[PDB]
């Protein structure tokens, strides 16, 4: 109950990693798309929060 | 939550530190590099400057060779396809000669020849920079402690690439470069000697590398623990004994009924990691050349059920 | 300017930058015709 | 029975449980609560170890082997003599675990430091739990967890391995490998720098952490600084223990084949899986 | 056109380094897939074409 | 040498495993040894030696040639607090709790403890003061992060007991050490940045409640801070962890206290 | 191709030319290495085959 | 101007320079021209 | 030759010759190495079948 | 110029002792060469 | 509104609806029925 | 309608929107190139019989 | 040649020599080791043949 | 120059010592190439 910028950052970050991983996975012929598409959009979003 | 001092939650820059001047060369230390936020949020954000030495160049020069002759080989065994350099770029393999050769340095370029090329250049980039360790040591009045460590380090991979062929008279007990090959390698290593499990020495390096991780765990955790009292500045608490490596020695002594120092932990951290490489090195250099078969080496001296 | 070179001085700097670009496209222009004609790709 | 300076942080309070009825010391030791529960644990584990060792039929400690109920059992009880015996001693010995962490965290508390320590511990606890709890739970038998023999267990990792091909291909396993190994190296250089400081050349001044900075800026460039070490070391070690722990609870659990099975996919991707040459071509 | 007044953004020096590290890189990668394919390696061509197999 | 064996099973392997153990029992004593440089020999609960002192003896004592002409010193050697102990034995027997005789935070015992070290400020590698506030620092300034300048102070008690003036920092470091804060009186005290929570809008110091903040101790200087003061500032901030309890307003603490 | 020159108004000489020195030593190597990987241009192997060096 | 170094020794550095690039390609045609007649690649 | 001599002007002599000697016997050994590696040009072995060193 | 802070004439001198080294050097490897040639040419 | 954080709660509200509009839309092409592309191709003969 | 630039930096959602459209696109690209049909080209290939 | 000497105002004494012993006896261990590596050149397994100790 | 503070005079001696030392071991060298080459010759 006490999230901080960072935190909520954070979480959101993996939301959108876990999202876009899987809808980029169906969209492409393999995971491994979505998977660095949804890992590389977390990290910009959570670098500078 | 409160601050566990994990991540600093504030960065100052001020001036780039140039570093001491005991007895250091100037003219061959760089500049210093920029200033990354990103390592100060863990810890110093400055880069540079660096020592670019007699040394530091022929060791920089090989290691530059070394890399590259696995890189050439690399590529020729991609057929210099970019697209097969990046599919397969752990599955490539710069192996020793093979077992008819022996020692000998006649094998072809491209079934061994190179491999001791690029043996040749790892050699020497390897014992430059430990020279390296060892005089930036000696210019700034320090102690040799990293000279030492590092020379366990390098006898486990002078035992596993130059020592244990030597004695077994074939580089092709020598580890290949490249990823999967030299894990290949180190378990083929321990299917043809017998389960090296059952090595005591592979035993002790590992009970030696286990006590790292715990030590380095244990010795973290105190200090990022004790860093509210300044702990993690230990000079200062060998030279003038702070409430901060008290109240470390108190919970280790509570805790299990003894402790270190702040100097003493050290010794702790120092030998318990030399000790891994140490025995390491004793352990690969006794396989094949005295037991052929650990698993029946431990069967007859107690150490396994059978026999 | 994030660099505070002058208008002349990016000038001049810009004019050698883009006479370099202009010797290494013809370069590499006599290069590509050189190879058309070796063995054209098209 | 004490240092020179201990008589000042031995002081009432920061018991969990109890309060002040195990707030004392045994010699050096604090006792607490949890420090009672540990022992208690400890002793029954070894005297169970002891036991095991008669039923075996074996005195020689590197034979001593306290298997776990075979498969047939499944995650049900077993008897003692064959089984549950090795159930007893893993209730004891995560017993004796965890009651080890509270006590460091009694400590912690007395002493007024951060509770890293104990924080720390957890995760090798964690760690034990995986090959002896989550996972065995998880593929629903106690006997896919190890022997408690000092050369028994490492059977039990030889036989683990090898179900899955040469284990080295497990990625988990990989990254945990590279967090042991650049743990150990940046333990030998700490304790080393920190030594070399500490006691530098014969009659030389004893040197400061600009010393040390120095010296590992002008050897590779960068100094983390002993705070920034200490991070690095306390989070090397959690790292390797977390993905040996993640490691082991994928395998057996969501994959079964060969681990470089594994590895294929990044050869099969669509746009260089059909171009000849190099290795898998 | 006025074009030049890109450098009162871009720093000169980690341009140049970055275009000539960018520029040998590409070249190097074009003569690798030219290399690759067993059209254009032009050292198999010469020796398919003077018979040096 | 495979399979040469000078007696029984006792092979090159085995005389190497023997010969390691010789060597690991050494080793850890050497440790051991190097390890009881601090805090020896060991005293009785009132002063006096012990009768027992340890398997393990005292090293042969070493120097260290402190830097900056501090001095040297010899361990191990004669060393005592050096300060009056506020704490009654609570049992005639040993190995149990020393109860404090009056304020723990003010006597510096138990984990409000402090050593008396040099009353001198520590120094960097060129010998000026390592420790030294941002203004005074040449060139210092907060690179990232919230900046914790001129954010109110909150302590346990959620209570705001003034705000941040001005920060530390340790000069080869380049890290923020101390917090300087400004009390409701108008002195300063310092709070150790590892003991201070910088959120966006206050900075939470939840070991000391804000009547507590008073009590800090000063430094002598406004400018430079010695070892000693050093010790005292942070074992008083984090001896308020245990003996500010009762004004701290946790939730979870009030539900326990609720049943306890 | 006058105002070349000034590009060592930018560049620092000393770095530039340790920088191509390397560079033009990797070249070499590598163009050298790929010349005896081929069954031709290897002029070892050619002088071999064309004096009977087999043995 | 970065480096410092006034125009009239930047105009000597790159005469130096030049004169060593082009004894160092004025080799390299050598020799290519003594590979090609020995073996030609085209 | 004209004015190479103000590479001098330029560069440390000392860090010049220290990487011109490491330079010149990295490469000297490779060049030896490469050598050995073919089985014309080994001299050892191309000693060995000339006086038949080998039964 | 300045880089190094030798002179035209300490530059110049020791340019003159550098290529004469050089020169020994190249002359000692094209001996070494032309032994190799006459005893095996890989032309 | 009064409790959270009004940036908080936009950016978790969007990112919560597009997921949510994206996964609607995958599930409807994966599925042979409601597969708009799928039967488009089949009524035109595209295959 | 304008005062949810009140509340969030202009710069943060413009870079933000500017990542989500451009995935946007690939993913819908992707989409269109990964079924046999509107491939367009695989429909160009097949139509002009280019494996022959 | 008459010049060399001038190396000595250049190169420290010390690391010289130092670097000259380390250089002089890796190579001498060097080629010791590659002349007992190859099957000929093995002095003591030629000795070995021509005394006929095998 | 002047780098390591010696003078042309004690660069001299220090020189011709050290060729001095460099003939004897080149001379010791040679005569057991000699010795080789007669022993077993590898050209
Ligand atoms: C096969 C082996 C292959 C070896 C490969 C190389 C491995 C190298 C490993 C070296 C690690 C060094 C770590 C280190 O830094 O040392 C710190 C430490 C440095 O001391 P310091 O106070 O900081 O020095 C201050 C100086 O001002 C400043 O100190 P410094 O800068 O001058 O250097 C520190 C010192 C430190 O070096 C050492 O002390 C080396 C000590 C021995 C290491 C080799 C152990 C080999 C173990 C083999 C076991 C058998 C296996 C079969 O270095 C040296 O003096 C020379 C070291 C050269 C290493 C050469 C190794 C060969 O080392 C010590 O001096 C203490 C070491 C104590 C060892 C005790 C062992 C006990 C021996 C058996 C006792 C038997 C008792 C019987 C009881 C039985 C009851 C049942
Ligand atoms: C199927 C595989 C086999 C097996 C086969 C082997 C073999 C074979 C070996 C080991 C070795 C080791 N094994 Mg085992 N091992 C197995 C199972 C295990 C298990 C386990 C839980 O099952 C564990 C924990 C271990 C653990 C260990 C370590 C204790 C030890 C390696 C120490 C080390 O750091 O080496 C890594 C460190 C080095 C090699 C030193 C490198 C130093 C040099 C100087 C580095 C040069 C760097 C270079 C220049 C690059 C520079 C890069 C630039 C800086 C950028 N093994 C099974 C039974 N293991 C080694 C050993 O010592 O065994 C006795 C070994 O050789
Ligand atoms: C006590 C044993 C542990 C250890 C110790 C150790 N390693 C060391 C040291 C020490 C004390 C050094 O002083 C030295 C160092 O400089 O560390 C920063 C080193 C070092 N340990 C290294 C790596 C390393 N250590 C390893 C292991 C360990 N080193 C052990 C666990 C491993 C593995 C496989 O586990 C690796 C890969 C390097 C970072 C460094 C030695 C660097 C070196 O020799 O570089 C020469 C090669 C090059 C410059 C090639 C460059 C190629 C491209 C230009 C890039
Ligand atoms: C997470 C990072 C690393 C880590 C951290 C860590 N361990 C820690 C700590 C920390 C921070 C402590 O505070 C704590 C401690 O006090 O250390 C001195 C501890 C500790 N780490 C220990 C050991 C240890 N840590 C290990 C690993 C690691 N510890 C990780 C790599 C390993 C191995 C194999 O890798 C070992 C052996 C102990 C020294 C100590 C915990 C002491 C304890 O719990 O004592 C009570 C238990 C007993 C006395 C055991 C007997 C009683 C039991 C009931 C029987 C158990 C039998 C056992 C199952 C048999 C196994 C036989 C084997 C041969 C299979
Ligand atoms: C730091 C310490 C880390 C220890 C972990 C490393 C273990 C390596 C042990 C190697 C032992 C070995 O090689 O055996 C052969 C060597 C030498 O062979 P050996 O034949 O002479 O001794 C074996 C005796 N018999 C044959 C009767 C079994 O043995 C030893 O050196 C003695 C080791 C005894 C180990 C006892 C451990 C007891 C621990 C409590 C058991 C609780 C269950
Ligand atoms: C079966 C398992 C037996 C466990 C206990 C063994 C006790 C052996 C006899 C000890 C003795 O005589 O001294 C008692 C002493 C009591 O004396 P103490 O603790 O007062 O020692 C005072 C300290 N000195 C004398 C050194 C200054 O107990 C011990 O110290 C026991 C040590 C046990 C060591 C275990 C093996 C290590 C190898
Ligand atoms: C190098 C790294 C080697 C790691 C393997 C050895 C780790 C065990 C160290 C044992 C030890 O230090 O014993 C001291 C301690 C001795 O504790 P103590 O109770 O006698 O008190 C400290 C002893 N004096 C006062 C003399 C310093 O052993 C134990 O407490 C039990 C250890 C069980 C294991
Ligand atoms: C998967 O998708 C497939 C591959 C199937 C198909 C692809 C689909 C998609 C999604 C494609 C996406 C396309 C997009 C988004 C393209 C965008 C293109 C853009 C934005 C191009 C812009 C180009 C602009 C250029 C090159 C500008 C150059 C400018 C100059 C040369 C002059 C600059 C100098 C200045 C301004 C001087 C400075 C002035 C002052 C006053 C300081
Ligand atoms: C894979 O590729 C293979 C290996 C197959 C083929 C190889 C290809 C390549 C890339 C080959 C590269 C060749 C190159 C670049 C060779 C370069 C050679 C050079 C430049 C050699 C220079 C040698 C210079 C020497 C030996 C100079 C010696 C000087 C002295 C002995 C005198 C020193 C003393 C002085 C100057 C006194 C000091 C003076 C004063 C006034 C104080
Ligand atoms: C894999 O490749 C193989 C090994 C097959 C082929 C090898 C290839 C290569 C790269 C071979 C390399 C050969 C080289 C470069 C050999 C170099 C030899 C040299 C330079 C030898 C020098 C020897 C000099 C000696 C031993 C000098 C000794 C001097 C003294 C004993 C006296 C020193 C004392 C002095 C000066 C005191 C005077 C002091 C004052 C203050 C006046
Ligand atoms: C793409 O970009 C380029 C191509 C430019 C650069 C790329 C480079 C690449 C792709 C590099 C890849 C490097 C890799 C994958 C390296 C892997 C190294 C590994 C995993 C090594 C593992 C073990 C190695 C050991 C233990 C080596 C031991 C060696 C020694 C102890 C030295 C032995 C010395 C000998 C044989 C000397 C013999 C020679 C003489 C003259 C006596
Ligand atoms: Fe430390």
């Amino acid at each position: 109950p006490e999230v901080s910028e960072f935190a909520f950052r954070l979480m959101m970050a993996a939301v959108i990693f876990v999202g876009v991983g899987i809808m980029f996975a169906f969209a492409g012929g393999h995971w491994f798309v979505g998977l660095v598409v949804g890992g590389l959009v977390a990290a910009f979003f959570a670098a500078t929060p | 939550a409160e601050y566990q001092n994990i991540f600093s939650q504030v960065q100052v820059r001020g001036p780039a530190d140039l570093g001491m001047t005991e007895d250091v060369n100037l003219a061959n230390r760089s500049g210093v590099g920029p200033f990354s936020t990103l390592l100060g949020w863990f810890g110093n954000a400055q880069l540079g400057p660096i020592y670019l030495g007699s040394l530091g160049v022929l060791s920089l020069f090989s290691g530059l060779m070394w890399f590259f002759t696995i890189g050439i080989w690399f590529w020729y065994q991609a057929g210099w396809n970019p697209a097969v350099f990046l599919r397969d770029l752990f599955f490539f393999s710069l192996e020793p000669p093979a077992p008819e050769y022996g020692l000998s340095f006649a094998a072809p370029l491209k079934e061994g020849g190179l491999w001791l090329i690029a043996s040749f250049f790892m050699f020497v980039a390897v014992w430059s920079w430990w020279g390296r360790t060892y005089l930036r040591a000696q210019a700034l009045g320090m102690g040799k402690h990293t000279a030492w460590a590092f020379l366990s380090a390098i006898w486990l991979w002078m035992v596993l690439g130059f020592i244990r062929p030597i004695l077994m008279g074939s580089w092709s007990e020598a580890v290949p470069y490249g990823i999967f090959s030299h894990l290949d390698w180190t378990n083929n290593f321990s299917l043809v000697h017998g389960n090296l499990f059952y090595n005591p020495f592979h035993g002790l390096s590992i009970a030696f590398l286990y006590g790292s991780a715990l030590l380095f765990a244990m010795h973290g955790a105190t200090i990022l623990a004790v860093s509210r009292f300044g702990g993690e500045r230990e000079l200062e608490q060998i030279a003038d004994r702070g409430t901060a490596a008290e109240r470390a020695a108190l919970f280790w002594r509570w805790t299990m009924g003894f402790n270190a120092t702040m100097e003493g932990i050290h010794r702790w951290a120092i030998w318990m990691a030399v000790l891994v490489t140490l025995t390491g090195g004793i352990g690969i250099l006794l396989s094949g050349t005295v037991v052929d078969n650990w698993y029946v080496w431990g069967q007859n001296h107690g150490m396994a059920p059978l026999n | 300017g994030y660099t505070g070179l002058t208008d002349e001085q990016a000038q001049e700097l810009h004019s050698v930058y883009m006479s370099g670009l202009w010797l290494f496209s013809a370069v590499a222009i006599v290069a590509h015709l050189a190879v058309y004609i070796w063995r054209p790709w098209f | 029975a004490l240092l020179s300076f201990e008589r000042k942080y031995r002081v009432p309070g920061g018991t969990l449980v109890g309060g002040n009825l195990f707030d004392f010391w045994v010699g050096p030791f604090y006792v607490g609560f949890f420090g009672v529960a540990t022992f208690f644990f400890a002793a029954l584990g070894i005297i169970l170890i002891a036991w095991s060792a008669v039923l075996q039929g074996t005195w020689n400690p590197q034979l001593i082997s306290v298997y776990p109920p075979a498969l047939e059992y499944g995650l049900g009880g077993a008897p003692l003599a064959k089984g549950g015996l090795w159930q007893i001693i893993t209730i004891c010995a995560t017993g004796a675990f965890v009651s080890w962490a509270l006590r460091e965290v009694e400590i912690c508390r007395k002493l007024g430091i951060g509770y890293h320590i104990p924080f720390a511990f957890a995760f090798a606890i964690l760690a034990y739990l995986t090959l002896v709890l989550f996972r065995p739970v998880m593929m629903g038998a106690w006997g896919y967890a190890f022997p408690y023999g000092i050369w028994t267990h490492l059977d039990w990792v030889s036989n683990t391995g090898y179900t899955y091909g040469n284990f080295h291909y497990n990625p988990a396993h990989m990254i945990a490998i590279s967090f042991f190994f650049t743990n150990a190296l940046a333990l030998a250089l700490h304790g080393a720098l920190v030594l070399s400081a500490a006691n530098p050349e014969k009659g030389k001044e004893m040197r400061t952490p600009d010393h040390e900075d120095t010296f590992f800026r002008d050897l590779v460039g960068y100094s983390i600084g002993t705070l920034g070490i200490h991070r690095l070391g306390l989070l090397l070690s959690l790292s390797a223990v977390f993905f040996s722990a993640l490691c082991m609870i994928i395998t057996g659990t969501i994959w079964f084949d060969q681990w470089v099975d594994w590895w294929q996919w990044w050869v099969k991707l669509p746009w260089w899986a059909n171009i000849p040459g190099g290795i898998n071509g | 056109s006025k074009f030049y007044k890109i450098w009162m953004i871009f720093d000169p020096r980690r341009v140049f380094v970055a275009q000539g590290v960018f520029l040998f890189l590409l070249a190097v990668m074009i003569h690798l897939i030219l290399l690759s394919t067993p059209s254009y390696n032009w050292l198999e061509i010469s020796a398919a074409k003077y018979n040096r197999v | 040498m495979v399979g040469v064996t000078a007696f029984g099973n006792f092979d090159l392997a085995s005389l190497a495993i023997y010969s390691f153990w010789i060597f690991l029992a050494g080793l850890i004593y050497y440790l051991q040894t190097e390890n009881m440089r601090e805090g020896y020999p060991l005293e009785n609960e009132d002063g006096t030696p012990a009768a027992n002192q340890g398997p393990f003896p005292l090293p042969k004592p070493k120097t260290f040639i402190l830097p900056h002409g501090r001095g040297t010193l010899t361990v191990p050697g004669p060393e005592s607090e050096d300060r009056p102990i506020a704490l009654a034995r609570t049992a005639v027997s040993e190995g149990f709790p020393h109860a404090p005789t009056g304020d723990p935070m003010k006597d510096g015992v138990g984990p409000a403890s402090w050593v008396a070290r040099r009353d001198l400020p520590e120094l960097d590698g060129h010998g000026h003061n390592k420790i030294k506030p941002m203004k005074a620092a040449a060139g210092f300034h907060v690179s990232a992060g919230k900046n914790p300048i001129g954010l109110p102070v909150r302590g346990c008690d959620l209570e705001i007991a003034g705000k941040v003036v001005d920060i530390w920092v340790d000069i080869p470091e380049q890290m923020a050490r101390f917090l300087e804060v400004e009390l409701k009186d108008g002195s300063t005290r310092l709070l150790p940045m590892q003991m201070v929570k910088v959120q966006s809008n206050r900075v939470h110091v939840n070991a000391l409640s804000s009547d507590l903040f008073a009590g800090i101790p000063t430094i002598k200087s406004p400018t430079e801070v010695t070892l000693l003061e050093e010790d005292k500032i942070c074992g008083y901030v984090a001896g308020g962890l245990m003996y500010a309890a009762p004004k701290r307003k946790s939730v979870v603490a009030a539900m326990l206290a609720e049943y306890a």
